[PDB]
RNA sequence: AAACUCACCAGGUCCAGACACAAUAAGGAUUGACAGAUUGAGAGCUCUUUCUUGAUUUUGUGGGUGGUGGUGCAUGGCCGUUC
């Protein structure tokens, strides 16, 4: 996550960009 | 009657009643933790 | 410059006690001050990063071992940037395993707790709240009053800081005597705001978080004697043009009533 | 029949020497007493483990206390 | 009511070793600025550390 | 081991008032066993006995004069446990009672290096 | 997918009293560069049985300084989000 959120399902470790798979429509 | 029962007075919505028949077969091998027991010698008849 | 059977000790160290689980251990790492050159002690500490076990129980390289000079040992610098790492290098900032085990009773000799491995604080860059945090170190080891007059002929000679006056609170019901070359250290606090034509400058506005509240209350607590006499209308500022309501009457008697130490 | 000593793995393998003596054996929590001969060969003494109270597909009654009675 | 005290002035003497506390940290420095050893180190320094590069 | 005048002016000055630091270490169990297993390198004795059942075998270094081995004597008995850590910390505000003790074993000697080791050679003449 | 991963488990202990004064506080309170016993299912740790100790700190206790309990309540910009 980037701090703007309580984001706690479908959680990234990969590549250090913080950016759910759900996230690349949102973020 | 205290003991002779399977459930409470609780007819009158609730309980379908959960029958535990007891139906035991002997633990034969040495050592047993919480879980072995059941499955030792189970002759099947 | 070296023999290559002392430099081939400490370079795949980093095989054996990365996992630190069980056995006994190999005896090249704790030879390390074993050996009498001390510049190849110090610095080979590998200092902030390791993995396993180190804030409260066992590191006590130099502190009742040896002498109280040269490690005398902690709170400022020298391993800030990891002291500095467990409540602000995480999005909730929050206390783990490899920042709890085996330092924080270092504290055994404190005679050797102020120079020499962290300490310098409060002059060149600290933030609010770590001495606070070291609060917790003061406040549950024990703390001598020797240096309680340490910490009050010293840490008000220096830029200001709220770490200074957290000391103040942990250390001001110790209760133990002033030195009257140090009482004049705290008092200088609130006067300059007007001018009569003692004229005064223009550092004006002194204002801190709740601690600034608890810990202007640790100088107003309980005497009335042993201070500069003339410093009462000095810290009677705080009636007068900040003036308090709550636990107002509460604050003033440092210097009003009771029998002095 | 000696004494049933305790022994806590699961890929360690016995040799066949020592007829005539017990030791207990890793169940997953208990230890089995094994009379040791030499009638073990080369297999896990963690092997001695099917854990659990039995895999009910023929009596199920551990699965009627999970349903639902409801009010 | 501290009156002498010993050694309040002082507090046997390490007060004044905070703001200049590079200036104290001298007054033990200089006397062990040492070489190296492969015999001072340990007497018997050849025996005691062969322990680590076989597990 | 006990003390002169001009270390009564040491000690009565110096350490009996360094209330705070109290390098001192005060007979009843151990300092004729300070003779026996050897961890006494400085001994501090008392010359007003009425306390005293192992101190008649510490006067055994009192009445010899190794010559660090100095011989003329002090009075105060209870001055640690009355001052200074076996007893009463009367300090800045303290009021304490504990029974203490009269036979001072000083091993270690932090800054105040030989302001109190003024004990060492200077009476066997 | 291997024990770790991996969010759970079958059994143990390194460790909690600071701040004041109260019992002992330097005859060992409690400290450590070490020698053993060390093992609980496999460990480092302890100092009763070499000796650093260095004034300091041991404990039945409570305000709570210790918010390294923040879930926060919104408040102040700032950008996922809603337009």
């Amino acid at each position: 996550q980037c701090r703007v959120c309580s984001s706690h399902t479908g959680l990234i470790r990969k590549y250090g960009l913080n950016i759910c798979r759900q996230c690349f429509r949102e973020k | 009657e205290y003991d002779g029962l399977t459930t409470a007075r609780y007819d009158d919505h609730g309980f379908l009643p959960g029958r535990e028949q007891t139906s035991k077969k002997a633990a034969v091998p040495k050592g047993t933790s919480d879980y072995q027991a059941k499955w030792y010698l189970d002759d099947v008849i | 410059a070296l023999p290559e059977k002392v430099i081939k000790a400490y370079t795949t160290v980093g095989s054996i006690l990365k996992t630190w689980t069980h056995g006994k251990l190999p005896k090249l790492f704790k030879v390390i001050p074993s050996l009498r050159n001390w510049q190849d002690v110090i610095y080979v500490t590998n200092p902030e990063e390791w993995s396993p076990h180190v804030v409260y129980e066992a590191t006590k390289l130099f502190v009742s071992n040896l002498t109280a000079k040269e490690s005398q040992k902690f709170i400022n610098l020298i391993l800030l940037e990891r002291f500095r790492d467990n409540i602000e290098t995480s999005e909730d900032h929050s206390l783990n395993y490899h920042i709890y085990r085996a330092v924080k009773k270092s504290l055994y000799k404190p005679s050797a707790f102020f120079k020499g491995f962290l300490f310098p604080l409060v002059e060149t860059g600290c933030n609010v709240r770590e001495a606070t945090i070291a609060g917790s170190v003061l406040a549950k080891v024990s703390v001598p009053a020797l240096h309680s007059s340490a910490a009050l002929s010293y840490l008000l000679r220096l830029p200001f800081s709220p770490p200074t006056t957290v000391f103040i609170k942990i250390l001001l019901d110790k209760k133990y005597a002033l030195p009257y070359q140090t009482v004049d250290d705290c008092v200088y606090y609130f006067m300059r705001f007007r001018i009569l034509d003692g004229s005064n400058g223009e550092d004006a506005t002194r204002v801190l978080p709740v601690i600034w509240h608890k810990a202007f209350l640790t100088f107003a607590q309980r005497y009335k004697n042993d201070i500069t006499q003339d410093q009462r209308d000095f810290l009677l500022e705080t009636v007068r043009q900040r003036g308090h309501k709550d636990i107002g009457p509460e604050i003033r008697r440092e210097l009003l009533a009771g029998a002095s130490r | 029949k000696p004494a049933p000593v305790r022994t806590h793995m699961r890929n360690m393998i016995i040799v066949p020497e020592m007829i005539g003596s017990v030791v207990g054996i890793y169940n997953g929590k208990a230890f089995n007493q094994v009379e040791i001969r030499p009638e073990m060969l080369g297999h896990y003494l963690g092997e001695f483990s099917i854990t659990y109270t039995p895999v009910r597909h023929g009596r199920a009654g551990a699965t009627t206390s999970r349903f639902i009675p409801l009010k | 009511t501290e009156t002498m005290t010993v050694l309040d002035d002082q507090y046997d003497q390490i007060i004044n070793g905070y703001e200049n506390y590079e200036e104290e940290l001298e007054e033990d420095e200089e006397q062990n600025y040492q070489p190296f050893d492969m015999s001072a180190e340990r007497s018997d320094f050849e025996s005691m550390l062969d322990d680590f590069l076989d597990n | 081991q006990t003390a002169e005048v001009t270390i009564e002016d040491a000690l009565k000055v110096v350490l009996r008032t360094a209330l705070v630091h109290d390098g001192l270490a005060r007979g009843l169990r151990e300092s004729t066993k300070a003779l026996t297993r050897g961890e006494a390198l400085l001994v501090v004795l008392v010359s007003s006995v009425t306390e005293a059942n192992i101190i008649k075998l510490v006067e055994g270094l009192a009445n010899d004069p190794e010559n660090k081995v100095p011989l003329i004597k002090v009075a105060d008995a209870k001055q640690l446990g009355e001052w200074a850590g076996l007893g009463k910390i009367d300090r800045e505000g303290n009021a304490r009672k504990v029974v203490g003790a009269s036979v001072v074993v000083v091993k270690n000697w932090g800054a105040e290096t030989d302001e109190l080791s003024m004990i060492m050679e200077h009476f066997s003449q």
